[PDB]
């Protein structure tokens, strides 16, 4: 078998690994996962990571890391691009290409907004205007999307995970964000059904995950 | 040819217009302007904005042909394609995805520094934490002419800019890594880099909008 066994490493929070797993997930990469706690009191003890932080050999020391071999990788999106690339789950045509760099990108504007949103102490402040926002920028993406299967048009890329894992949590923050949208919710229901996707959406330690670290104003805690 | 929107601002169109003269791509430049006024004023680009018939209406924006391209790192790749200008090798293709995502990683963090109103309080909590930011790029180049090697790729042009750019907030930073003062150097060394330099359609500064604390105008 493949046994590789590359090392994945990041919290004990879904974050920004979700759409890191799903993709070792599906493309049946062998895997070992290294999750790291933080503290819950008001001192949000990291030392757990802080500790080996300098003895991974990263050149970027960061989270989440991913050691295959003699490739260590930093950086969320050279992660993805990187297992992606190996199983030619990237653009083909210079026309995916483009929408996948822009998705990439765009998906990242996206996720800060809301973490940002999530994070802040004025989450309930913030609240009211992220969703007045909201419907904007999903409407954007149906757009986008089109008459295609997925992001990239007819071909499953690493974009489709990464667009599936914000479009979620949005899903999660406002159920009824997607309802105007029946493009984008045949999108979701697509991807979910694929063997590996069902199965890991349906597991156990998945399912005890927080959506995001201790210290967020949301999301902080594990939700089914 | 080309078009390349933006605000008449460096920030991030600089990368791109380097990059666009040093292929010596046929181009033409949409500046925006903004207001200076309390109300600072982006109806120049808003009356225009949805009129362009971008998926994801943004500055900058790059419209070939039929292509309409958004989003700085999505602009680069694509005239780095169009160009050869990218890793082949899936080491040289490593570095250069860790790096542009790192490296905007930096540009980010400068921004807000910028923009946020306790500038004065703020800049030092920077500075000192600076070096060590840069002793992780110098170590990276090591003795490399280029960071993915001996070619120069799309990926030293976003260094160039971000490294420059935090030179020109504090002059010394760079000075006790003499490996990176050298890249710049290097850099504004190409004959089209220092020919467009000397063209009156550099534009290296104001750095940010109007509205930022530092480096506005």
């Amino acid at each position: 078998s493949c046994e590789s066994s590359m090392v994945l490493g990041y919290w004990d929070i879904r974050g920004l690994a979700h759409a890191i797993r799903l993709l070792l997930e599906f493309t049946d990469t062998s895997y070992e996962e290294k999750r790291y706690t933080c503290g819950e009191a008001p001192d949000y003890d990291r030392s757990q990571w802080l500790d080996v932080k300098f003895k991974l050999d990263l050149d970027f020391p960061n989270l989440p890391y991913l050691l295959d071999g003699k490739n260590k990788i930093t950086q969320s999106n050279a992660i993805l691009r990187y297992i992606a690339r190996k199983h030619n789950m990237c653009g083909e045509t210079e026309e995916e290409k483009i929408r996948v760099d822009i998705i990439e990108n765009q998906v990242m504007d996206f996720r800060t907004q809301l973490i940002r949103l999530c994070y802040s102490s004025d989450h309930e402040k913030l609240k009211p205007q992220y969703l007045e926002e909201l419907p904007g920028q999903l409407k954007q993406f149906s757009m986008f999307l089109g008459k295609f299967s997925w992001f990239a048009g007819e071909k499953l890329t690493f974009v489709d995970f990464l667009t599936y894992d914000i479009l979620d949590q949005n899903r999660i923050f406002d159920p009824k964000c997607l309802d105007e949208f029946p493009n984008l919710k045949a999108f979701m229901c697509r991807f979910e059904a694929l063997e590996k996707i069902a199965a890991y959406l349906q597991s156990d330690q998945f399912c005890k995950m927080p959506i995001n670290n201790k210290m967020a104003q949301w999301g902080n805690k594990p939700v089914c | 040819p080309m078009t390349l929107g933006y605000w008449n601002i460096r920030g991030l169109a600089h990368s791109i217009r380097l990059l666009l003269e040093y292929t010596d791509s046929s181009y033409e430049e949409k500046k925006y302007t903004m207001g200076d006024a309390p109300d600072y004023d982006r109806s120049q680009w808003l009356n225009e904005k949805f009129k362009l018939g971008l998926d994801f209406p943004n500055l900058p924006y790059l419209i070939d042909g039929t292509h309409k391209i958004t989003q700085s790192n999505a602009i680069l790749r694509y005239i780095a394609r169009k160009h050869n200008l990218c890793g082949e090798s899936e080491k040289e293709q490593i570095r250069e995805d860790i790096l542009e995502n790192q490296f905007m990683d930096s540009r980010m963090q400068l921004a807000k520094l910028c923009y946020d109103p306790d500038f004065e309080k703020l800049k030092p909590e920077y500075l000192q934490a600076l070096p060590e930011m840069l002793k992780l790029y110098s170590q990276f180049l090591g003795k490399q002419p280029w960071f993915l090697g001996d070619k120069i790729t799309f990926v030293d042009f976003i260094a160039y800019d971000v490294l420059e750019r935090n030179q020109v907030f504090e002059p010394s930073c760079l000075d006790a890594f003499p490996n990176l003062k050298d890249f710049i150097s290097r850099f504004e060394g190409l004959e089209k880099i220092s020919a467009y330099m000397k063209s009156s359609r550099f534009l290296p500064r104001p750095v940010f909008t109007k509205m930022a604390v530092w480096g506005n105008k």
